[PDB]
RNA sequence: UCGGAGUACAAAAAACCCUCCGAGUGAUUUUAAUCUAGACAAACCAGUCAAAAUAACCAUAACAUCACUUAUUGAUCCAAAAUUUUGAUCAACGGAACAAGUUACCCUAGGGAUAACAGCGCAAUCCUGUUCUAGAGUUCCUAUCGACAAUAGGGUUUACGACCUCGAUGUUGGAUCAGGACACCCAAAUGGUGCAACCGCUAUUAAAGGUUCGUUUGUUCAACGAUUAAAGUCCUACGUGAUCUGAGUUCAGACCGGAGCAAUCCAGGUCGGUUUCUAUCUAUUAUAAAUUUCUCCCAGUACGAAAGGACAAGAGAAAUGGGACCAACCUCACAAACGCGUCUCAGAGAUAAUUAAUGAUUUAAUCUUAACCUAAUUAACUCAUAAUAAAUCCAGCCCUAGAACAGGGCACA
RNA sequence: GUUUACCAAAAACAUCACCUCUAGCAUUACUAGUAUUAGAGGCAAUGCCUGCCCAGUGACACCAGUUUAACGGCCGCGGUAUUCUGACCGUGCAAAGGUAGCAUAAUCACUUGUUCUCCAAAUAAGGACUUGUAUGAAUGGCCACACGAGGGUUUUACUGUCUCUUACUUCCAAUCAGUGAAAUUAACCUUCCCGUGAAGAGGCGGGAAUAAAAAAAUAAGACGAGAAGACCCUAUGGAGCUUUAAUU
RNA sequence: GAUAGAAAUUUUUAUCCUGACGCUAUAGAGAUAGUACCGUAAGGGAAAGAUGAAAGAAUAAAAUAAAAGUAAAAAAAAGCAAAGAUUACCCCUUCUACCUUUUGCAUAAUGGUUUAACCAGAAAAAAUCUAACAAAGAGAACUUUAGCUAGAUACCCCGAAACCAGACGAGCUACCCAUGAGCAGUUUAAAAGAACCAACUCAUCUAUGUGGCAAAAUAGUGAGAAGACUUGUAGGUAGAGGUGAAAAGCCUAACGAGCCUGGUGAUAGCUGGUUGUCCGAGAAAGAAUUUUAGUUCAACCUUAAAAAUACCCCAAAAACCCUAAAUUCCAAUGUAUUUUUAAGAGAUAGUCUAAAAAGGUACAGCUUUUUAGAAACGGAUACAACCUUGACUAGAGAGUAAAAUCUUAAUACUACCAUAGUAGGCCUAAAAGCAGCCAUCAAUUGAGAAAGCGUUAAAGCUCAACAAAUUCACCAACAUAAUCCCAAAAACUAAUAACAAACUCCUAGCCCAAUACCGGACUAAUCUAUUGAAACAUAGAAGCAAUAAUGUUAAUAUGAGUAACAAGAAGCCUUUCUC
């Protein structure tokens, strides 16, 4: 049993890992890249 | 193999049945005395202050040549000792100087004791190394006495204190004694290299 | 060669098993279903004051039926046929 | 044993050899009764509140008060009083009426529920790297280090935990045989030097092969002597006791110093002290295709003011290890075996680190997780090459062939 | 000389010698003995000695008092020696405060104390210093001859102990013929590597390997066989021994 | 306290009617017998029988040829030895032997070679059910405010070290008492607890041996050997003891105190074992306790019976300095659960995960509290605790669930010339942009009294400045272990695919898992009372069921035809040769 605050990143439950993977940030993507657009 | 795990327990969870700071101070005093003897006596060449510590028997006691005589320099390579205050102990002073390991052969002139500076030679350096080893052994004996006193204090406290506590303090004192005797050996080796 | 200290899944150092796209898709589907559920659970047909005692006679009648069913517990009737049918074990042919 | 606060943040409860306060009662007078609803708390025993009604004081209170007021306390039985009460650091505080030490001379029932060895988890401790430069280094952080700090890894030491074994996992050290890792001691290829040369100091790559003999000590270690190309660090149940020893540890005997009145004991010393196994199963029971030192020339050359003084190239000798063999010497009273004696030991490719050629992204340069061919380059490892490599006669008898079975011969004579 | 018959033969016990106590006495020991004797003990011949102490516990004394060759004990504190004194100077407490001797011992640790001889090299052995704050004088202290299957250390001599093993015989061994056990055994159709797993896998997972049977060898594993671990802990389980344990 | 336990006073009519719901050779007496055999003795103590009317029917006749162990008939890659199967024995796919103990065992934790026969739950106070009679019941003595009487339902086996009493043991050994006997040779005025060394007595060291020749030996080597010596015979000392040149030795192969018998079926909170089928429900710990290896209560749970509210529970309500997740109490509502009454046992030695904490090293597969979950025959390759899953049967049907290769492996910045007051002023040997301090102006279209190298100080090399063109430009990259790396491989044919359970539908049903404890229905084999008479039915009884106790007895296998064991030669046959 590890403490709530540790030094080894305290690997999570698999359900929590799946939750974070699902809730990962998704940046918006424009339809056409504007760099060498008009 | 590491083979020796150093322990520094707290000295502060104890504070009362033994004073580790006091023991360390005593061991440091032993080391300082050894270094002071090495510096004062065995530099390269005998000086009037170098033979001021040779004990001379007087009235069934031990007294120093500086205490029972006046030591000065007459010639650049000569030492003059005036035993005017204690003319009786002249022969005892000669015995002290002659069987002193510092290689001083004195000449008896009634009361004006004449000690020439022999030389700085390979033989003289060997005798100085022998004296350094003798003084290191005497300092080791003094350190052993200091450690024995602390062990006696632990024995005095060994009726109500936990056996594990006593064992840990004994191990700590042994570790300090080992460190100090290692320092003594290092100082002796350095002095031997300096002389030779 | 690459040992996992202790057990695979309990210790401080566990197995670094990752999260798959299938697992992400399954969780997303479950989240969509729960969002639909919590939408449907938003607007009630009746209010708290309107539902007050709307079906209470039925609950009282159900409890009374349960009490009657429990109270009807009693040993069964003993009939003469049950006792006299044991003699039939020795019926023979004349 | 009892109470208060935190753990236990908001009904109650809630543990630790968790962190702090306390109690085993004092002072004073208002000397504080009986009976009874209903409740709190609680395994039980115990602990707490309390309306109405009763006799005496204001004819309007009585819950004794204060010291954080919460704790200031003890059951039956049994003993004593004058019949109404009292009596325990029974403090191991739900309390046996009254009872110690030692056992290594020990025994029995169990426990891996619980220790010593090993394994296992962790990495406090230990060991490796990198990040950061204040400082040393004459100036100059990084030639060599590098405090205060950061971060990652290994599981060699001590400790921590008590998960497998107590209807037995037999211990240190040594002998024999070693398998493996590389964090390379030697041998090999290089980079930087505060690298002139010889010695050196660091770092990169490489684990096919090596890594001595002696005095003391049971010793692992350690000191010392003589050498070596070097006398590496570790893992393997601190490898290996159904292969060996028992010097130490750890049984029964006995001295010494001490402790205890004694029995007896000491993380004290010394002498002596039974080390079993007939192998059932798995596993195994021989192909090669070298290494390293030393002597001479280079050469007293390069390099150096001089002292000092190489590398590369070229010749040999020796040792070790692998495989063999008796002409002689030696062991040798069998014709043989044997070492102390004799013979032999190798070509190509391939690479890691690191050097340069050509040349874009980036019309310059740039060895290129840019293509094209490039060359100088460790050890491994493969392959040239070497060995075996003609099937179905086998009774008997010999054999430099063999446990048995097999294998070679039996026509010269 | 004796001892743990069956893991210890010793330095342990006994021993001559020297000391303590207890006894003035008759028909079964002592003893058919009578204090130059007989019992209960200590230490160990011999040589030099055996220092101080009756405060406490014993024993005589039935209270004082006496006894240590009875049980036993034989100082603490402050200062001085550069640190380090056991020596000294004072002080306090005691019944006295360790005398002679020996001494890093078979003597807590420090410790492989220091020095010299022995060796090319020694934590070994011997000599000397020694302060052993825990030596020490019949629970005996020191030396000495002789003795010892006692425990250590040297010198030649000797050798297969060893450098470094070799040859040959006998018993073993292998084959043939006869007779013919034992521990052991859940069933096995009984591989290797890595990982996992009650944390060391032949049996699980992922891979490699894989005609089947004999015979002879080696012991790495089967946490091999043997003995319901003797070490450790528990048991309101035992037993031996000692008492300042409780009842007597 | 555990427990022990009367009396005064009452009842009891002679004899036969007696045999067996007792056993049938591992049973019943130990018994074919207290015999063989084992011990000096007291004492312990067995196993062993099967033909037939006739064996004065053995050129003998019939029933079983059914246990383990073998032979008939050795084996062919691969694997808890089997199952799904299949044309087909293997080849294919799937399953970590069984009890016991544990938080958890394939575990390398215990037990077992196998077969056969024996081997382990026993009591009626209170209670439940059934029945008789009932203010009374009972065939005498008592209980009675529906009770009294009767019947049926219930509580194991093996195992110590030990303790006490009485016998038997000194033929071994310890020591004595009688009676005898031995010591040869050599050196010594010696028979001197002297010396060498035999017989003889001991047993120092080593090597074999270790189920051996031997429950203490063999070989070599050792000590004593005229004495405190060895030894024969016989006697004595006996266990709260004897004896002891103290080793706590020896006292008939085990002595910190002998052995046998009896108490004795000693006692074990400790270990092991505990024998038919199916079904229903089903428990992980709060307090005391010489107590934490155990019990007794409480809380849970089982079996019956009475009832009526039981969980979920919106407001409103629960403290004062600050305080989160959330708690307590409650209508409605969705379900049917809950409370009392009577019997009760097991358990009270726990694991991980998620969360709030504490100790430790903000370490542990670490330890202690509170809340929740789990302990799949699916998935995470293997797996306890993680995830999916309201656990029955048959099907060669179907739909779903969790879940099956995770992310980057990245950092280039190039020409172009740099002159002036002036070596700015001080300090300094020198300080010229540069050990240092202060000012930091000014010439040129444009260049800091100078942002870095360099010189002792200068010099010199760059940066910024102008003039020339001007892709993009801020941080981000980091070694290793020991038997042998570890599925193989794959960057584009359309994917909210498909394949995938004890889940859910489909077709039928006998219509939902389980450890300790609890309840129920059946039932194998015996005996008895009545049926039945090619082997049964209803009742009543128990010596009433064994894959497990290092279980007892007997027989069998493995080890294993293995370890080990033995007879000198020839000959005219018991005569000569070699030791
Ligand atoms: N003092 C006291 N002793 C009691 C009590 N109950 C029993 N006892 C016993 O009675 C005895 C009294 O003996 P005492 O101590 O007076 O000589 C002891 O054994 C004691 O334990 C009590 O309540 N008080
Ligand atoms: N005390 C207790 N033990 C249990 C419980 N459930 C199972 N056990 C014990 O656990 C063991 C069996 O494990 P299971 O089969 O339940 O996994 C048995 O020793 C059994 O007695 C329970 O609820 N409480
Ligand atoms: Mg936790
Ligand atoms: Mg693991
Ligand atoms: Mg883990
Ligand atoms: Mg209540
Ligand atoms: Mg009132
Ligand atoms: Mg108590
Ligand atoms: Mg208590
Ligand atoms: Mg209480
Ligand atoms: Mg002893
Ligand atoms: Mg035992
Ligand atoms: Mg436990
Ligand atoms: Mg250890
Ligand atoms: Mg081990
Ligand atoms: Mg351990
Ligand atoms: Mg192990
Ligand atoms: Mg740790
Ligand atoms: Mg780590
Ligand atoms: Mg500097
Ligand atoms: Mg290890
Ligand atoms: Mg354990
Ligand atoms: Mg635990
Ligand atoms: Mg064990
Ligand atoms: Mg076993
Ligand atoms: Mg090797
Ligand atoms: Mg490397
Ligand atoms: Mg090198
Ligand atoms: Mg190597
Ligand atoms: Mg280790
Ligand atoms: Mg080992
Ligand atoms: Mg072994
Ligand atoms: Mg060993
Ligand atoms: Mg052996
Ligand atoms: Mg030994
Ligand atoms: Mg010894
Ligand atoms: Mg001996
Ligand atoms: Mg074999
Ligand atoms: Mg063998
Ligand atoms: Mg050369
Ligand atoms: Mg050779
Ligand atoms: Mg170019
Ligand atoms: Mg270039
Ligand atoms: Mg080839
Ligand atoms: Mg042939
Ligand atoms: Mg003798
Ligand atoms: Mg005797
Ligand atoms: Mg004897
Ligand atoms: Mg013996
Ligand atoms: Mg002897
Ligand atoms: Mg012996
Ligand atoms: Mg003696
Ligand atoms: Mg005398
Ligand atoms: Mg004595
Ligand atoms: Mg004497
Ligand atoms: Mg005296
Ligand atoms: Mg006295
Ligand atoms: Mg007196
Ligand atoms: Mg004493
Ligand atoms: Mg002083
Ligand atoms: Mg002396
Ligand atoms: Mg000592
Ligand atoms: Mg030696
Ligand atoms: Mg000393
Ligand atoms: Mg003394
Ligand atoms: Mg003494
Ligand atoms: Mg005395
Ligand atoms: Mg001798
Ligand atoms: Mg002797
Ligand atoms: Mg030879
Ligand atoms: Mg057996
Ligand atoms: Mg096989
Ligand atoms: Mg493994
Ligand atoms: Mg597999
Ligand atoms: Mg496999
Ligand atoms: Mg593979
Ligand atoms: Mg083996
Ligand atoms: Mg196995
Ligand atoms: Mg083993
Ligand atoms: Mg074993
Ligand atoms: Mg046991
Ligand atoms: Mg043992
Ligand atoms: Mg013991
Ligand atoms: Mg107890
Ligand atoms: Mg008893
Ligand atoms: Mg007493
Ligand atoms: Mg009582
Ligand atoms: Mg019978
Ligand atoms: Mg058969
Ligand atoms: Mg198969
Ligand atoms: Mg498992
Ligand atoms: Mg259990
Ligand atoms: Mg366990
Ligand atoms: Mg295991
Ligand atoms: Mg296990
Ligand atoms: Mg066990
Ligand atoms: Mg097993
Ligand atoms: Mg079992
Ligand atoms: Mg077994
Ligand atoms: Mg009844
Ligand atoms: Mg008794
Ligand atoms: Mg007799
Ligand atoms: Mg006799
Ligand atoms: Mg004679
Ligand atoms: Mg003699
Ligand atoms: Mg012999
Ligand atoms: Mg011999
Ligand atoms: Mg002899
Ligand atoms: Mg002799
Ligand atoms: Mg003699
Ligand atoms: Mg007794
Ligand atoms: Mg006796
Ligand atoms: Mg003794
Ligand atoms: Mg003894
Ligand atoms: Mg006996
Ligand atoms: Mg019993
Ligand atoms: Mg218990
Ligand atoms: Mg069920
Ligand atoms: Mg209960
Ligand atoms: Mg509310
Ligand atoms: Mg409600
Ligand atoms: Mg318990
Ligand atoms: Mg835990
Ligand atoms: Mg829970
Ligand atoms: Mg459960
Ligand atoms: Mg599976
Ligand atoms: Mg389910
Ligand atoms: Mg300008
Ligand atoms: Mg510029
Ligand atoms: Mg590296
Ligand atoms: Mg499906
Ligand atoms: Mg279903
Ligand atoms: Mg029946
Ligand atoms: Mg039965
Ligand atoms: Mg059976
Ligand atoms: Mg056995
Ligand atoms: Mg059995
Ligand atoms: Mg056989
Ligand atoms: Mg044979
Ligand atoms: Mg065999
Ligand atoms: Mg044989
Ligand atoms: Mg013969």
């Amino acid at each position: 049993g590890s403490k709530a605050v540790t030094r080894h990143r305290r690997v999570m439950h698999f359900e929590r890992q799946k939750l974070m993977a699902v809730t990962e940030y998704i940046p918006p993507k424009p339809t056409i890249n504007p760099r060498c657009l008009p | 193999g590491q083979s020796q795990t150093r322990v520094n327990i707290n000295a502060a969870l104890v504070e009362d049945i033994i004073n580790l700071e006091e023991v360390n101070e005593e061991m440091k005093s032993v080391i300082e005395a050894l270094k002071d003897n090495f510096n004062k006596t065995l530099n390269i060449r005998t000086s009037p202050g170098s033979l001021d510590k040779i004990a001379v028997v007087t009235a069934d006691g031990k007294l120093a040549l500086n205490q029972i005589s006046q030591i000065s320099m007459k010639s650049p390579q000569l030492i003059l000792v005036n035993m005017a205050s204690f003319p009786e102990c002249t022969a005892a002073a000669i015995k002290a100087i002659r069987e002193s390991g510092m290689n001083l052969n004195p000449e008896v002139e009634g009361t004006l004791i004449r000690v020439p500076i022999p030389q700085v030679t390979r033989e003289h350096r060997e005798m100085l190394v022998k004296l350094a080893k003798q003084n290191t052994n005497k300092a080791k004996d003094s350190l052993r006495k200091v450690r024995t006193n602390s062990m006696n204090k632990l024995k005095k406290s060994k009726d109500t204190v936990s056996e594990d506590t006593i064992r840990l303090i004994e191990k700590q004192i042994s570790q300090m004694a080992d460190d100090t005797v290692a320092e003594l050996d290092r100082h002796l080796a350095v002095k031997t290299k300096e002389l030779l | 060669r690459n040992r996992i200290p202790g057990r695979q899944w309990i210790g401080k150092h566990r197995r670094p098993r990752p999260v798959s796209a299938q697992a992400k898709q399954n969780m997303i589907r479950r989240l969509e279903t729960e969002a639909e559920n919590q939408y449907w659970l938003s607007r009630p047909f009746l209010t708290a004051e309107q539902e007050r005692g709307h079906a209470a006679v039925r609950r009282a009648a159900a409890f009374q039926a349960l009490k009657a069913a429990q109270a009807a517990r009693f040993p069964a009737h003993r009939r003469l046929e049950e006792q006299l049918g044991h003699l039939l074990v020795t019926r023979k042919w004349s």
